[PDB]
RNA sequence: AAAAAAAAAAAA
């Protein structure tokens, strides 16, 4: 019997890999990945 | 929200069978007559 | 002859030391470090 | 764990652990203190590994947060209250923390290092660091006494300078002193020592509540009900207690 | 002379101090062998620690780390322990049951990692006359203890040697028939009557009463 | 009181089965 | 509470520490008896 | 079920041991002569 | 193989 067969979901992680092709510098400064990883990192 | 701990284990709890798929978490959990002690099942049968 | 409605009771509850300040009291957080909550009332039967 | 990493490791609700069975032992001899876990197999009661348990860094931090908190909180400069704040604080971490506690070295040096900033803060209250200003007597003392009452994790030392005292009576001045001619001196007891192990209170429990389930089946079986008298050696004894 | 005897009692308190303020139990003993001693006192320093484990609720394994590196040291603290065990097994009826659970897990701790000799064993006098109900209770608790430790496998291996025979036949009793039958019911009534498997009444001829 | 005997015996098993975890099965 | 009776006696005893304070400047006779108010009258006076 | 913490009839530290325990008592669970593996990923639910 | 003033107590 195989084990991953009564799962709900499927490759729900398909497409997650993909950050980081080209570094995106944003001239916003709460919207870029630098404030988003500071506010997930320190409010909780 | 005072009832915000059981709203929240509930909602744990169905993403808990999206995690696990619900045969093995009917195995896990066991039955309702009988229902399994925390990290024990019937027989080394189910376990495995 | 009206009795009324009951009410609840709350659900149970060297001498001395030098004072923490009558502002600094707060709310009385210090009760007791050496063992945690209030006096527990117990019974001799079961 | 594999086949050539004989360690299993996770963290949980506090604790950091790293199982190794007793099959794959390099280790001839072991080094089992409180912290370590004989983890018994109940299909033949053997003891067949060890949970080496430690506090998480993350939860050092916490604690030290938690002193920081402290020491910038609106009744931090009353040495009262500071003391009172010290000792919940103190006494929260190790008895939620045991054997852990015990054999991690960052977190001690958190903790002595924490108390040295609680009593600098009550030096700072009095305008003086002097260390022969305040002995361990000002820190350390019941407030029963008048002292402030903290409690100590902490190894600290009381000189043999402050363990005299003199009395006068009808005859004169008479100079008493405890400890006669004892080169080694006291040291301030450690709120380690006066909490009983996890593991402890699990077997101690797990006993407890079994010769309590006996007497119970026992008891209703004569149609007796049941005392305080019969449950007086297991009366702060089991999780949750008797 | 000193009737109020400041030595001793001092000296009691400064081992119970150091003992007290210690977190490792390897601090302690580090600690305790820097205490300056007059020549010999170690009796008094076996018995302050062994009622320090007495007074514990639950006992620890900081006091059977504590008793063991004064065991692994030299000679004579190791035979001064095993004095300290028979002076303990003599006198167990003045002791509660938690405190004589206490006794028999640091004895237990201190016999299985072979930190004192397999011969004082021979103390243990398996009789209805010199074994009390307290002592059937310190017998039943230290050898679950030395069970807990090293193993069932282990029990059988060790003590079926040739040469503890001798130290012990106060155990393995094979002389009268009616103390292997005390010895065999005891051990099973104890969940420990896989041992017993040299004790064998059966070929007893001498004491066939019944055919 | 009968409802209380029995909501207080109810707190002795809860308590039993939270001392008994794992023992039991 | 064995830790606040072992800190009493690893400060060498009640003796020494009141030794150390301004016991004896208040002239009472014996230590056992004396009790410490928390707040003063003006203080508790003083409080809202 | 059982896996549903935070629970009443445990504290963390008795979950831990309890957590210990089980890995222990897992059929042979230390075996791992013929190839086997034991995985323990701990891990939280982001933004739930 | 052994570390000890100011804020802050207000212009006839």
């Amino acid at each position: 019997r195989r084990w991953d067969e009564d799962v709900v979901f499927k490759n729900q992680a398909r497409g997650t890999e993909d950050k980081g092709k080209r570094k995106e510098f944003v001239n916003d400064l709460l919207r870029s990945d630098f404030h988003k990883r500071f506010m997930s990192k320190y409010v909780r | 929200l005072q009832f915000s701990a059981f709203v929240f284990q509930y909602y744990g709890l169905i993403l808990d069978l999206l995690i696990l798929g619900p045969q093995r978490a009917a195995e896990i959990a066991g039955p309702p007559q009988s229902p399994n002690d925390f990290l024990q099942f019937q027989d080394r049968d189910t376990e495995t | 002859g009206y009795a009324g409605e009951t009410g609840l009771t709350p659900l149970s509850k060297p001498r001395g030391s030098i004072g923490v300040g009558i502002l600094n009291d707060t709310g009385s957080d210090d009760e007791d470090p050496y063992e945690l909550g209030p006096k527990i009332s117990y019974n001799r039967v079961i | 764990y594999s086949k050539d990493n004989p360690n299993l490791l996770f963290s949980m609700c506090g604790f950091e652990v790293r199982i190794l069975p007793k099959c794959r032992n390099q280790n001839d001899e072991f080094p089992v203190k409180d912290s370590v876990w004989s983890l018994v197999d109940n299909s033949t009661k053997e003891r067949t590994a060890h949970a080496f348990l430690q506090v998480t860094e993350e939860d050092i931090q916490k604690f030290n947060n938690r002193i920081r908190q402290i020491l910038m909180s609106s009744g931090s400069t009353t040495f009262t209250k500071i003391a009172n704040k010290w000792n919940t604080a103190l006494i929260a971490l190790f008895t939620y923390y045991r054997e852990a506690a015990v054999s991690t070295v960052n977190l001690l040096d958190t903790i002595v290092k924490c108390e040295t900033k609680i009593q600098t803060r009550v030096k700072i209250g009095l305008n003086s660091k002097m260390p022969s200003r305040f002995p361990p007597a000002v820190f350390y003392t019941p407030k029963e006494l008048g002292g402030l009452g903290m409690l100590s994790g902490s190894h600290i030392l009381i000189p043999a300078s402050d363990k005299r005292w003199c009395k006068q009576t009808d005859v004169g001045i008479t100079h008493f002193r405890a400890g006669m001619s004892h080169d080694e001196e006291t040291l301030i007891p450690n709120i380690a020592r006066y909490i009983i192990p996890w593991e402890a209170e699990f077997i101690d429990s797990q006993r407890v509540w079994t010769e309590y389930s006996q007497k119970r089946l026992e008891a209703q079986q004569q149609n007796r009900r049941l005392t305080l008298e019969d449950l007086e050696d297991s009366w702060d004894r089991g999780l949750p207690r008797i | 002379r000193d009737q109020t005897n400041a030595d001793l009692v001092n000296l009691r308190r400064t081992i119970y101090l150091t003992i007290q303020s210690s977190a490792d139990p390897e601090e302690a003993a580090h600690k305790l062998m820097k205490l300056k001693l007059p020549p010999g006192q170690e009796p008094e320093l076996v018995s302050m620690i062994i009622e320090s484990c007495a007074q514990e609720k639950v006992y620890s394994k900081f006091m059977g780390l504590l008793g063991e590196k004064f065991a692994r040291l030299n000679r004579m603290w190791m035979e001064l322990y095993e004095e300290a065990f028979t002076k303990y097994y003599n006198t167990i009826h003045r002791y509660e049951t938690n405190k004589l659970r206490n006794i028999a897990r640091f004895f237990g701790h201190l016999l299985s990692y072979d930190a004192i000799g397999w011969h004082v064993l021979s103390v243990i006098q398996l009789t209805e006359e010199e074994t009390t109900a307290a002592s059937r209770i310190f017998i039943r608790f230290l050898f679950e203890d030395i069970q807990e430790n090293l193993g069932t496998a282990k029990l059988k291996a060790r003590l079926g040697d040739e040469a503890l025979q001798p130290y012990l036949e106060g155990i393995f009793r094979h002389d009268t028939r009616r103390n292997v039958t005390f010895a065999i019911n005891y051990f099973t009534a104890i969940k420990m009557g896989y041992l017993t498997d040299e004790m064998h009444p059966g070929r007893h001829h001498g004491r066939g009463l019944g055919p | 009181d009968d409802s209380e005997a029995e909501e207080r015996a109810a707190y002795e098993e809860a308590q039993v089965r939270a001392a008994m975890d794992g023992l039991r099965g | 509470n064995a830790y606040r009776t072992d800190v009493i006696q690893a400060l060498g005893g009640v003796e020494t520490i009141l030794e150390h304070t301004l016991f004896k400047a208040t002239g009472f006779p014996s230590w056992e008896g004396l009790f410490w108010e928390k707040s003063s009258g003006f203080e508790a006076s003083m409080q809202f | 079920p059982n896996w549903v913490k935070p629970s009443d009839s445990e504290v963390p530290p008795l979950l831990v041991y309890k957590w210990c325990q089980g890995i222990n008592n897992l059929d042979k669970v230390w075996d791992t002569s013929n190839g086997e593996c034991n995985v323990i990923i701990e891990t939280q639910l982001s933004k739930v």
